[PDB]
């Protein structure tokens, strides 16, 4: 008449169902930190269904394939011969691609640049993505031990 | 360290409206990257296809096909050598007759 293995089998589902809804929101998290850089270093302008094809895929973490592309329209729409865009943004483009460097001189040639900057950003967000499964994995292990061991102990009394 | 690269143009600097134009950065062996700028804040291009034009040296080749009165004006050249680029070339001044 003991209440030994049970508990240790909710704390183990616990911990389970925890960690695996924990690691589902950080995914969507992460992504929407790639989406929401991707419009703030004004790539947008590079290629315009960038969005939506890195939504329409998960793992963030996919955003560095788009990298030779990205230096491909770079070099098509801020080329020498004028480009397509204004010289306004593509001295911003330029800039938050990492290879123009805010006071004028180079920074590093187009090539090291863009998958750098994009490596840095899915980094970025792993970070943010292994802070929120962190967080919502101890936030569902709770309220579910919790439930648990609520629903074990009115099992005990009778 | 490492010398400063130079620029011309193809056939030449001076170019009818409309005519094509090749503009030709060189610099010495192991450039990995030519940069041609034009106004190097905003506008300039990235090449990888580097060839070498001598024992001495290496070259790439940007061209346009249609050439508009915009089109003229100054024109650099940078190679990025890792880790460094390079200091910047003198200018070339392409001129487009209306």
């Amino acid at each position: 008449v003991w209440k030994a293995a049970a508990i240790k089998a909710a704390t183990e589902y616990a911990l389970t169902e925890g960690a695996a809804k924990g690691l589902a929101a950080g995914n969507a998290h992460g992504m929407n930190i790639v989406i929401y850089h991707l419009k703030e270093l004004l790539i947008d302008k590079l290629v315009p269904n960038i969005c939506k094809t890195v939504s329409s895929t998960g793992d963030y973490t996919r955003v560095i394939n788009f990298s030779k592309l990205i230096i491909q329209k770079r070099g098509a729409m801020c080329g020498a011969d004028g480009g397509t865009l204004s010289k306004d943004m593509c001295t911003q483009i330029n800039i938050n691609l990492g290879t123009v460097l805010r006071n004028g001189k180079a920074n590093l040639p187009d090539k090291e640049a863009v998958p750098k900057v994009l490596n840095r950003l899915v980094s970025q967000a792993d970070k943010a993505a292994n802070e929120v499964a962190k967080d919502t994995s101890q936030s569902v292990a709770v309220k579910i031990t919790e439930q648990q061991t609520a629903a074990i102990n009115a099992t005990y009394t009778s | 360290d490492l010398p400063r690269p130079s620029i011309s143009a193809e056939p030449g600097t001076v170019i009818p409206l409309g005519s094509h134009v090749t503009f030709v950065c060189r610099g010495p062996v192991g450039v990995q990257t030519f940069r041609l700028e034009r106004e190097s804040r905003s506008t300039y291009n990235d090449t990888e296809d580097v060839s070498q034009a001598s024992p001495s040296e290496s070259e790439a080749r940007f061209r346009i096909d249609s050439v508009s009165e915009g089109n003229a004006g100054p024109y650099r050249c940078i190679y990025y050598k890792p880790p460094k680029w390079s200091e910047q070339s003198d200018y070339l001044e392409l001129l487009v007759k209306e």
